[PDB]
């Protein structure tokens, strides 16, 4: 990890341990490129941080 | 999450507390605290 | 589940929210997290490093 | 208004009180807080 | 709802009501408010730079 990384946030709330929290149930259902762009893209930001 | 101390000290802090102190959390200069967001170690060790 | 280690905190927006409890003895060993004390299935503390 | 703080400082201590944790709006020099004037933070969140 | 963010508190007339539940460095970003903090409809810190 970044040792600069974020505790009061990133840590004391769940999320996944990822570094970028992501679910299929916020995903829309039945897709792959605008669900991979939900994960693996980072120009579009993730929900939570 | 589950509690972290970067030292003794924060921990003994919480150790006093008779009930909840381990749902809280803490930052004490650089060393933290992570809060225990369920208190299962309060109770189901203490439960007995 | 997880736990963070080895987390820094900026000094330009560091604090003490517990002036009033622990007052650490000073070391340059304190303010860096080099270890998280934590726990067992038994009540008790469990460090690692 | 809702709730308003400038250090995590201020933050720490209105979120560690029990009842009551935003009933109030403590300033320290430049820094201020602003406690909400309806508890829906406290409360119903947490309630459901 | 609606939130200030950077306003100047006075100097001459600057206090301190609670000093024993708090303590600062006195690092420039402590005096001069920079950066509010928030949350989200769950509970979490949401700072806006």
């Amino acid at each position: 990890l970044t040792p600069v990384t974020m505790d009061v946030n990133y840590f004391k709330i769940p999320n996944n341990p990822r570094g970028r929290a992501s679910c299929m149930l916020a995903v829309d259902p039945y897709d792959t490129e605008a669900a991979t762009k939900a994960i693996y893209d980072h120009r579009e930001a993730d929900a939570q941080t | 999450p589950i509690l972290s101390t970067t030292t003794l000290a924060l921990m003994e802090t919480k150790l006093k507390g008779g009930a909840g102190a381990f749902a809280t959390s803490e930052t004490h200069f650089g060393n933290y605290v992570v809060g225990e967001i369920i208190p299962l170690q309060q109770s189901m060790l203490f439960n007995s | 589940f997880f736990f963070p280690v080895g987390l820094y905190l900026p000094e330009d927006r560091g604090y003490t929210t517990v002036e009033s409890k622990v007052k650490l003895n000073d070391t340059v060993r304190n303010a860096l997290p080099t270890t998280a004390y934590l726990l067992n299935r038994d009540r008790a503390v469990q460090k690692i490093d």
